[PDB]
């Protein structure tokens, strides 16, 4: 079965430069035109390059032209984008695309799950972790709040993936200071509480930062 | 009896022609739309479970002197060194195009040795990719600004086919006959004008 | 890449809705369509290519037509499982590059109006002896997606030092959403009471809290 896996992404200073990884598998690397296709956060598809199953054909966007570099080693199933004199509007998440070299089907058969590009200033930082604590017709809600961090993502989850029902972990908000902060919340049962451990799984791999947070009620 | 017909790829029910749909082409002159030779039209599509088609059922294209669209061949009887089923087309419009903007597309033909465009004289839009056509030859020499009626550059992608030096050394070149606007194949009825 | 297509479309479980993508006889005109699923999270999946193609593996209740340099993909027989954006595609003769369209917002009706579930959350201890603090209104349960937050500190309105979230599905295909008031600890004493109104189809839903207790 076909697999695209990217990777290489993180974050970086203006005029700093990344280089993408795009590791294939499930089909013929070599029959197949490559391509990068971009999308910021909470925004549009924006293609970025795409080059020929031979490196015999090479197409770039102007946004990126003189900037990044497209390549592909047919023989390790793996294509490249060099990025260089990289600009904040550059930040996005960096899909990977394939479509057979003049097939029918395409373009852009198949996309990978994207690796994340962040581009600023502001340098790492690790979350606060803080309960939030429930009171307890009535059920009760409990969770927990991820604080300022940088930059994205964050995971979370509830007594490591054991807990899934009611939970809802909700999309980051972007604070004043260039913070992000986001809320995984769990609604439990009237009578669930005081018995059954609760504890948040906070996951922000940028820093390393792994919290595990019991939520007690108050 | 100029007779209109519509054909396959990009907005029609047809993908490629194949045995099901080859007779509907009988007589045509013009083509609204695009011809597409797929492997699956030639070979036969497993999905729909068609038939491989004729060979000699090509020959309905020899009344088609105009296709409003593209023309894609990616798969060719193996006898049949040439696309001399399409001696009477004159007129590619690229008004519809194929992949990244092709309106002509000749691909991994391994028995195709010219091409037999004699009739050619226009494409009117669009890019002209021929590649891994490993025993192709006369193509090297072509005027394809005069067919395209516009500058060469950012509409070729020939690659790949039989070298040129190779081509030269077998005496498969332009008949002398013939312009420096070259050939579609050997001999004085191949020149191009 | 500049197509154009609607920002948003609806329907409701078993409908035929159509999303429109304008373009130039360089890019649409000429070059072919296609058209790309989203679902939240995901990667894009190829819909449709070469203006009515559907690739094995894609229903034909998906639909693709084309003239001149306007496009419509059509979803007959809508389903829940088809709620995602949209986005249609085309190569561009003049940019050697392809180019795509906005993306158009699928939502799926049909469901029960419901109102939204509110729980205002104080800061916690934990952050307030680090010297700040944060309350937490979790919204839930309602439908459909849209709402608006509002917060009061002693019933007068606060406005600056707030964030809120876009409603987003849940697990149960209801919307949930999350609003923050960011407080010094010194203001978060200084007040009677904390408040987030949350107005859903024009009905507020309130919750309060206490420093005191
Ligand atoms: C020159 C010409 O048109 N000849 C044939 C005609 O004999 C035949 O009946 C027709 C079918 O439409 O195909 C063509
Ligand atoms: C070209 O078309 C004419 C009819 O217009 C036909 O008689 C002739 O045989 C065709 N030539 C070739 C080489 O197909
Ligand atoms: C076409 O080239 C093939 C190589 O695949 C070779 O076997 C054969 O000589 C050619 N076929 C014909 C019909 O000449
Ligand atoms: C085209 O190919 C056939 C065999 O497929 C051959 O007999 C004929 O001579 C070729 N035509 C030209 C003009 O070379």
């Amino acid at each position: 079965e076909v697999q695209l896996l990217e990777s290489g992404g993180g974050l970086v200073q203006p005029g700093g430069s990344l280089r993408l990884s795009c590791a294939a598998s499930g089909f013929t690397f070599s029959d197949y035109d490559m391509s990068w296709v971009r999308q910021a956060p909470g925004k549009g598809l924006e293609w970025v390059s795409t080059i020929d199953l031979d490196s015999g054909s090479i197409y770039y966007a102007d946004s990126v032209q003189g900037r990044f570099t497209i390549s592909r080693d047919n023989s390790k199933n793996t294509l490249y984008l060099q990025m260089n004199s990289l600009r904040a509007e550059d930040t996005a998440v960096y899909y990977c695309a394939k479509d057979l070299h003049m097939g029918p089907e395409g373009p852009f058969d198949y996309w990978g799950q994207g690796t994340l590009v962040t581009v600023s200033s502001a340098s790492t930082k690790g979350p606060s972790v803080f309960p939030l604590a429930p009171s307890s017709g009535g059920t009760a809600a409990l969770g927990c709040l991820v604080k300022d961090y940088f930059p994205e993502p964050v995971t979370v989850s509830w007594n490591s993936g054991a807990l899934t029902s009611g939970v809802h972990t909700f999309p980051a908000v972007l604070q004043s200071s260039g913070l992000y902060s986001l809320s995984s919340v769990v609604t439990v049962p009237s009578s669930s509480l005081g018995t059954q451990t609760y504890i948040c799984n906070v996951n922000h791999k940028p820093s390393n930062t792994k919290v595990d947070k019991k939520v007690e009620p108050k | 009896i100029p007779k209109a017909c519509e054909g396959t790829g990009s907005g029609s029910r047809f993908q490629t022609v194949d045995s099901s749909n080859i007779d509907g082409f009988v007589n045509c002159t013009k083509i609204l739309g695009n011809l597409d030779f797929l492997i699956t039209g030639l070979n036969g599509d497993p999905w729909h479970k068609i038939p491989a088609l004729d060979p000699e059922k090509l020959n309905v294209f020899r009344t088609v002197r105009e296709i409003t669209g593209y023309l894609n061949i990616q798969s060719w009887p193996p006898h049949m060194h040439n696309f001399s089923v399409f001696s009477n087309l004159t007129t590619i419009g690229g008004r519809s195009l194929y992949n990244r903007g092709f309106s002509l597309l000749i691909m991994k033909n391994l028995n195709v040795t010219s091409l037999g465009f004699r009739s050619l004289k226009e494409i009117s839009a669009g890019r002209i990719y021929i590649s891994a056509n490993r025993q192709l030859c006369y193509h090297h020499s072509l005027n394809w600004t005069k067919v395209l009626r516009g500058p060469t550059e950012e509409r070729l992608d020939i690659k790949h086919n039989r070298p040129r030096r190779d081509c030269v050394a077998e005496g498969k070149v332009c008949d002398p006959l013939c312009s420096s606007g070259g050939c579609w194949g050997p001999g004085p009825g191949q020149c191009l004008s | 890449s500049v197509l154009t297509q609607p920002p948003s479309a609806s329907g409701t479980p078993g409908q035929r809705v159509t999303i429109s993508c304008s373009g130039s006889s360089s890019n649409i005109g000429s070059n072919s369509v296609s058209w790309y699923q989203q679902l939240p999270g995901t990667a894009p999946k190829l819909l449709i290519y070469s203006d009515n193609h559907r690739p094995s593996g894609v229903p034909d209740r998906f639909s693709g037509s084309k003239s001149g340099t306007s496009a419509s993909l059509a979803i007959s027989g809508l389903r829940s499982e088809d709620e995602a954006d949209y986005y249609c595609q085309g190569w561009d003769t003049s940019l050697s590059g392809h180019v795509f369209g906005g993306g158009t917002k699928l939502t799926v009706l049909g469901q029960p109006k419901a109102a939204p579930s509110v729980t205002l959350f104080p800061p916690s201890s934990e952050e307030l002896q680090a010297n700040k603090a944060t309350l937490v209104c979790l919204i839930s349960d309602f439908y459909p997606g849209a709402v608006t937050v509002a917060w009061k500190a002693d019933s007068s309105p606060v406005k600056a030092g707030v964030e809120t979230t876009t409603p987003s599905k849940q697990s149960n295909n209801k919307y949930a959403a999350s609003s923050y008031l960011s407080l010094t600890p010194e203001q978060w004493k200084s007040h009677k009471s904390y408040s987030c109104q949350v107005t859903h189809e024009g009905s507020t839903v309130e919750k309060t809290v206490a420093p005191t207790e």
